[PDB]
């Protein structure tokens, strides 16, 4: 016939033989089969490379486990494909497009093939529009993007999870359009939990769930992302509807790129990392994105590898992205949800022509303030704030009293602590911030400015204190 | 002055929108025409000519090959040797000649650490004349005896070289013995279609292209599938069985068009392929001929590939090189060709 | 809207239409994956040549052996299998040079990506022209004005001179490139080529929408007249990435060369350099520091001389360059910092600090030189900022 | 009253373009035919 | 005979020459490229002998539109470049090509550029001052006529500004032949010396071979040793002092690492070749004077990442006579030269050499130096306050000496606009000797900054009110 066989396997990684001219594709679909008890299963393999002598390097999407040497291959002839359509909504799916909650559910649908080009970039329009969150912190220094691209960058539990789900909250709920849900190398019971949650919420009949998590093959885990990024490919394109992308966690993406390059025997780049980082990376990102009249905001949490930003997977992640929260594990040590770094969080639109000149200008003040901060955090350490002049004395508690209220009472943080969250409209946060940049609040207690809303909550929180505003 | 410039901008995009659309449409039917204009054989022909008229209009080229310089000097040394010595030699000398040459050939193969020590190169060859006198002075004749000790008296840049050589100098028995015989383009003939066949059959090749097994039982499957049937030249018949007796890592069909190369090259001439959408007439033939020669200098065989996408016209691949008169060439260069 | 224009083009296209035979040689792909192939054969293929692959995909022969050549792909390889067929050209790397690139975006091999019809080419210019010797330059000493006090008072710029903007991302270094290439407005509105001054700014595995928010703020500034953008977003091949800065400089250089005055932005290096330790590790030679080939030096200090400042013998025509440096941590050590540091004729290093300061341009002044100093000033600004940096360094 | 013109300019444009193609639809079997002749190296009459 | 083309991959060619006819090492092919644009005739030097016959060179011109199976021929002998005294005046490229005047010492004779260096038995250490009134160096750095001396530093502290001062001061009144060495530097720097010593009638003396940073490596590699070779000759043959600046002499290093493991070795620590220090040696050993024979090198050395703990300077330390290191700390603070006084040294700074008083002073100037960067996180971060009384006239007298190491620089009038100054070794002697006394603690220390000697000293103190 056609079939090839395998000949090697390393792991995820099997080489297959094809008769000549029957050689299969780039990223072609090739069907092989386990046949022993426990593990019996059809492997789907993507292929990765042409090795020459009619041989083709694969990614297997299952573990092969049991897997024999010499079985035939089967080539479907494509690519691997998911589902697409108004029917995907409200389901969880898995890399391949399998339903889980409701097996076989989909098959009938229109399918799309999970690799294609980003859009002609004469159709790519920048996007400036603010997307209002009701985050302090988030609508003041770090303002997102509607149709844009947002991140959240953060070590090991600093709570990128949480401002997901924050996120989801604060804008998905009350969303008109679609929404996007990709699970990426992260651990299972937060896909169940976050299925629990959407269905309590009623928020699923909106949502499309794809999920690869941590106990899956890495050809699972850097392909997930391209199925769920291709039904919001159909969404974006074929339906005209705006859509909602949270992926969570792309670095996983990139780390299931690096397993996949050793096991293809690439020359490791710095760190270890695949040679092909920042290429795999670019490919995958300039598919998420706004086109002229067509709309997709995602919001792409990022797992900082030792705490280190220099890491080469986040550090070729930041160029792709409008919007830039950085978690820090210090502002985490403190007790600042969200835990959000202001002096290296970023965003594109966060200058005079867009947000206006008042909000740029309490914006650039409560920054200079904490630079200042963060500049004498070297004296302090050792002295003290006794030691400093009157100026840098009044500066250091009004930087203090500034960073406590860039913290909030978040949605999703009931669960944690048992308080309701708080929503503070953005001329509010702006009205207050710039009171406290003038030093209007400067003899309330630190404490009153902590996990609390806009100033009503201030005033009410010190007064608990004991403290009149 | 923006919306002066971005006026006329829209302008230009109009006229540029009009003019693919136009482009588009007529480059389109002009495929369509053509498809319909090649259906008559008489216009398939007419293509032919005029690209066999290109041809003559053309002028002529400038212009074993993986051996390495001193292995491709020693090879053509031993050729010459083997010219000199087969004068004598007759049919069932040279058969037994070959016979015995393959064997050598396979014993040292067989029997890595003689051939390692064969092969290095030396200024002096005597002590290895004496190694193979003593090996086997008595179990091959005279002729095998003389051709071996000048394969190890010169120089080979590898091993694998050597047993190279000696299946080079069986198959030049065998090519010899053919010419002696008078079926020369018969056995070129038989080694072509060979070629053709097992590459209809890639599978059986793959089979056929392991050394894991005994060589008999391959051997014995090659005569049961293709060579053993009525009208199979014996010649052909026995130098592919030897071929794929001695095949090491190689696929089978690869080595069958290499002995096909070989053969029609001891001849001095060059295996030319050229595709055609329509069998060419028997003019037409000797033109090509003609014209390829005078191009190439030396004489050409042609063997013929027929396929019709190629909608007329000639691609004729010789020597690595292309010369790509099919209509279909000029179609897509039309089609992609457009402002 | 002239239909007879319409016709007239079209039946010229048809006459023009020879797609006559000729002697090609070929090669075949042995294998090929993750942006590169090796080809079989082609006996006569010379280093650095452009390869035809089928279905239009280009790449360039970069390894030479006895057995093969190792190719890089110039975008969409994933159509390149084994066994297809492989096509010389003839001739080295090189690209289309013209008048026509003002005010168009191009991508590496030159081919037009904002979708406003084809080209008009001048001529073609090799992407290896080696840089204007000793004896063909002049000494840099007209300046290039930024409109930037900080710089155009501390680190001047002239031109013929490469002035490296280096500093951690979000500190400014886009803003001050393109706020230099909007400056040059009013040189262009003079009409005079001795003051005219034309921009490339090459953007390097950059965003797409980043890319077309530059070319936003250039159009609404009158700049994009003058200005061409040769992009090689994040989603092209290291091939593209790889060979962006060189399409610029050639495009650049074919200007100067005609005693024209040309600024050319690399947006930036690093992404270069990224894809050039790709494309090496791919062809799996001997990495060095970080895994980037030992050449790595060699890949940026051939970019950056042939922006020079030529003779009045060659038309005194000058290239400006400003290569852009993102370090991470601010650390301005990392091993390709400290390549263009050592290449360019100053640098200008800005600073998260200094930037969340109020201090913007956040100019290091300590830091920051320019290699040229009063000769790429006026009279003026030299006599009023004599020692303006050495007096904010104290 | 830049963006006024610039929609009358486009609409008055397209319909311009749109009749112009319309009037051009004939030539394009001319075209073809001798665009056909070129390839085949032979006058095609169809 | 001609050998042919193999393997090209970069600026390393390998080529097959029949038996009996491979070249010996460091031999001189050539071979041709013929393409249109890039047509010309590449030189490769023989590197290795991969055995069958092969051989590993190195291009010494870029190998664009090279092919394989081109015929490569040996010229039987190395690259040699013209000497005598008409290669002074001209430039010259690594190949021994002259770029003003095309064709220009082709019939001059030729030295091969590979040549061991002079006996031991020959070999005499110099001790003698050579004085450029600077004042840093002079004090604490004094040069050596004779000896080797470097200029530590990393990228654009200024080395090349210090080599085209220290041009002005010895060369211009050097009554022997001047040669200097562009290694790997920037081509606009190469013209503007070139235009430069023309403006100040120095050429006709000066002997110029450039290979620059757009070179590939086997240029930058041999250019060194083509200057080095101009150099030899006159100091052997014609018998005259010889001036030696080479910048920069980091870049054959670099240059040698760059196609080190193209040729197969495998890398040492810090992506170093494995024969760093080897070749280093074959190449400083010959940067020499000899017994009755003169040559005052200057070599500018780039510090990678202004780690001065880095490989490459490291080996290089031990070839030097005398070292003035350039600082970051010290340039971004606004001193220039920007030489750091606790790291830089002489050989000849002792009292034998250059008397009790020079010796003392220099001495003392960097004990309160030590003293001050010992007390200077102190000051950070508790206040100057909190120091004793001895301990704030050190600092005070420790900022006025850094200040006085400064010098407004005759290189230096172009990025400052005030022309330069020379300090006569007895006055920088007695000034320091005074600073050193706290004798000007009195005086702003803003009146230290770039000026010549005292009367510089009493003039800007005047214009600041203050009295000297
Ligand atoms: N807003 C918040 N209020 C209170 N506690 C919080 C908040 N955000 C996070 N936490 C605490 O931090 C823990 C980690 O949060 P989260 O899972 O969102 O982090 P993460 O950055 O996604 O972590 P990981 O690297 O493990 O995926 C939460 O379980 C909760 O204990
Ligand atoms: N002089 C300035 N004054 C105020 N804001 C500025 C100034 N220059 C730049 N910015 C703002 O700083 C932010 C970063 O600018 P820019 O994009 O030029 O930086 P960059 O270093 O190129 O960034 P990236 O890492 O995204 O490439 C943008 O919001 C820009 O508007
Ligand atoms: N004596 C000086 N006075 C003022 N500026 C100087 C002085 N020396 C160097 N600089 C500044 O530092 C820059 C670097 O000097 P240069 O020697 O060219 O770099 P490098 O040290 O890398 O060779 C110069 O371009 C100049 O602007
Ligand atoms: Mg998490
Ligand atoms: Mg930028
Ligand atoms: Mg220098």
């Amino acid at each position: 016939k056609t079939a090839g066989r395998v000949v090697r396997i390393t792991g995820p990684v099997v080489d297959v033989e094809f008769p000549r001219g029957s050689v299969p594709e780039l990223f072609n679909a090739l069907h092989a089969e386990i046949t022993f008890g426990a593990l019996a299963k059809t492997l789907t393999l993507e292929v990765a490379q042409h090795l020459g002598d009619s041989l083709v390097r694969c990614i297997s999407m299952q573990p092969t486990d049991g897997l024999v040497r010499g079985v035939e291959v089967t080539d479907t002839g494509a690519s691997i494909s998911v589902p697409v359509g108004d029917g995907v909504k409200g389901h969880v799916f898995n890399a391949l497009g399998d339903c889980l909650d409701d097996p076989g559910y989909g098959k009938d649908f229109e399918h799309w093939s999970i690799h294609r080009k980003p859009p002609a970039f004469s159709d790519l329009e920048p996007r400036t529009e603010m997307l209002e969150t009701g985050l302090k912190v988030v609508d003041l220094l770090t303002p997102y993007v509607r149709g844009g691209k947002i991140a959240l960058f953060g070590g090991a539990g600093v709570g990128k999870t949480v401002l997901i789900q924050e996120m989801i909250n604060r804008i998905a709920r009350n969303f008109g359009g679609t929404s996007v849900f990709a699970g990426v190398g992260e651990r299972t019971r937060e896909g169940n939990d976050l299925w629990v949650e959407l269905a309590d919420a009623n928020v699923l009949k909106d949502t499309a769930l794809v999920f690869g998590q941590m106990d899956e093959p890495p050809g699972t885990r850097m392909r997930v992302a391209l199925s769920a990024l291709t039904m919001a490919e159909f969404f974006r394109d074929e339906q005209g509807q705006d859509v909602l992308l949270f992926i969570d966690n792309i670095f996983r993406f990139t780390q299931a790129g690096s397993e996949v390059s050793t096991l293809l025997g690439r020359m490791p780049s710095a760190v270890g990392y695949q040679p092909t980082l920042a290429d795999e990376m670019g490919e995958l990102q300039e598919r998420i994105t706004s086109t002229r009249g067509r709309s997709i905001t995602s919001m792409q949490a990022v797992y900082v590898p030792a705490d280190d930003y220099t890491d080469p997977a986040p550090a070729t992640t930041f160029a792709h992205l409008d919007a830039t929260t950085e978690l820090s594990r210090a502002v985490f040590s403190k007790g600042i949800f969200p835990a959000v770094d202001p002096l290296a969080s970023s965003s594109t639109i966060l200058d005079p022509a867009i947000v206006g000149d008042e909000h740029y200008r309490v914006a650039q003040e409560v920054i200079r303030i904490l630079q200042r901060y963060k500049d004498l955090q070297d004296i302090i350490a050792i002295l003290g704030i006794d030691e400093l002049s009157e100026e840098d004395k009044q500066l250091v508690n009004r930087a203090r009293r500034i960073e406590r209220f860039l913290s909030q009472n978040m949605m999703a943080a009931e669960q944690f602590t048992g308080q309701p969250g708080s929503t503070v409209p953005l001329k509010e946060t702006i009205e207050a911030f710039d009171k406290l940049t003038k030093g209007e609040f400067d003899h309330l207690p630190e404490q009153a400015f902590f996990l609390i809303g806009g100033l009503d909550d201030l005033a009410k929180k010190a007064e608990s204190l004991g403290a009149k505003l | 002055a923006q919306g002066a410039q971005q006026i006329q901008l829209m302008r230009q995009q109009l006229i540029r929108q009009l003019r693919t659309g136009l482009g588009a449409e007529a480059v389109n039917k002009a495929a369509e025409i053509v498809r319909a204009h090649v259906a008559d054989p008489q216009a398939q022909s007419a293509t032919v000519d005029r690209f066999l008229s290109e041809l003559e209009q053309m002028a002529p080229s400038s212009v074993t090959s993986r051996l390495r310089a001193a292995s491709r000097q020693s090879l053509a040394a031993l050729v010459e040797k083997f010219d000199s010595v087969a004068g004598g030699l007759d049919a069932d000398g040279l058969t037994n000649l070959a016979d015995e040459l393959a064997s050598v050939a396979k014993l040292l193969l067989s029997e890595t650490a003689l051939n390692k020590h064969l092969a290095e190169p030396t200024d002096d060859s005597a002590p290895k004349v004496r190694l193979l006198e003593r090996l086997l002075s008595d179990k091959v004749s005279a002729t095998t005896l003389d051709l071996l000790r000048t394969a190890v008296s010169n120089r080979w840049s590898t091993e694998s070289n050597l047993i190279d050589a000696v299946e080079h100098t069986a198959r030049l028995a065998l090519l010899k013995r053919a010419e002696i015989a008078g079926e020369v383009d018969e056995v070129e003939e038989q080694l072509f279609r060979f070629g053709r066949v097992l590459d209809a059959e890639p599978r059986l090749s793959a089979l056929l292209s392991d050394y894991t097994t005994p060589a008999e039982g391959r051997v014995a499957l090659l005569d049961k599938a293709l060579t053993g049937r009525p009208g199979v030249n014996q010649t052909a018949a026995a130098l592919l069985s030897q071929t794929v007796g001695l095949l090491r890592g190689e696929r089978a069909d690869e080595a069958v068009i290499d002995l096909a190369e070989l053969a029609v090259s001891r001849r001095g001439e060059v295996v030319a392929h050229v595709s055609a959408a329509a069998e060419l007439s028997d003019a037409q033939r000797t033109r090509l001929t003609e014209v390829l020669s005078r191009i190439y200098g030396r004489p050409v065989s042609v063997q013929l590939h027929v396929d019709p996408e190629l909608l007329g016209g000639l691609s004729i691949t010789v020597g690595d090189e292309v010369i790509d008169g099919s209509i279909a060439s000029r179609l897509a260069a039309a089609q992609t060709g457009l402002p | 809207i002239s239909a007879a224009d319409i016709e007239g083009a079209i039946e010229d296209y048809v006459s023009s239409f020879s797609a006559d035979t000729e002697r090609e040689e070929i090669g075949t792909v042995i294998d090929a994956g993750d942006g590169i192939a090796h080809v079989e054969g082609l006996p006569s293929v010379m280093t650095q040549e452009l390869l035809e692959f089928p279905g239009g995909v280009l790449g360039v022969a970069l390894n030479l052996d006895e057995h093969s050549v190792g190719a890089v792909i110039l975008g969409e390889f994933e159509k390149i299998e084994e066994g297809q067929q492989v096509k010389r050209t003839g001739e080295v790397l090189s690209v289309p040079v013209g008048d026509a690139f003002l005010g168009r975006v191009v991508n590496p091999l030159g081919q037009p990506i904002d979708g406003q019809g084809d080209i008009a080419a001048e001529t073609r210019r090799a992407l290896e022209l080696q840089a204007p010797s000793v004896v063909q330059r002049q000494s840099v000493s007209e300046p290039l004005q930024t409109g930037i006090k900080a710089i155009d008072a501390m680190t001047p710029i002239g031109r013929g001179q490469r002035q490296l903007i280096i500093g951690d991302r979000k500190t400014g270094k886009t803003a001050v490139c393109v706020d230099t290439i909007l400056n040059q407005r009013e040189a262009w509105l003079t009409g005079d080529p001795k003051q005219q001054v034309r921009c490339v700014y090459v953007a390097i595995g950059q965003k797409g929408t980043t890319i077309a928010s530059v070319k936003r703020a250039l159009e609404e500034g009158g700049a994009m007249e003058y200005t061409t953008i040769v992009a090689a977003p994040a989603s092209d091949a290291a091939g593209f990435k790889w060979l962006a800065p060189y399409t610029g400089s050639a495009i650049g250089q074919h200007w100067m060369y005609n005693g024209k005055h040309v600024l050319i932005v690399f947006d930036d290096l690093s992404k270069q350099a990224d894809a050039y330790r790709a494309i090496s590790l791919l062809l799996r030679r001997p990495p060095g520091r970080e895994a980037f080939p030992g050449d790595v030096f060699y890949l940026h200090s051939r970019l950056l001389e042939r922006c020079a400042k030529l003779s009045d013998e060659l038309g005194g025509g000058s290239m400006t360059g400003l290569p852009i440096i993102e370090t991470k941590a601010n650390d301005i050590s990392a091993f390709i910092p400290t390549n263009v540091i050592s290449i360019t004729d100053g640098q200008c290093f800005l600073e998260s600090d200094l930037f969340n300061q109020g201090v913007r341009p956040a100019i290091n002044v300590g830091v920051s030189v320019s290699r040229v100093g009063g000769a790429a000033q006026i009279k003026a600004m030299k006599e009023v900022a004599g020692s303006l940096r050495l007096d904010l360094s104290q | 009253e830049v963006a006024q013109t610039l929609t009358q300019a486009d609409q008055q444009l397209s319909a311009q373009g749109d009749q112009v193609r319309s009037g051009l639809e004939s030539s394009v079997d001319g075209l073809s035919a001798k665009l056909a002749s070129r390839i085949l190296g032979v006058d095609v009459n169809s």
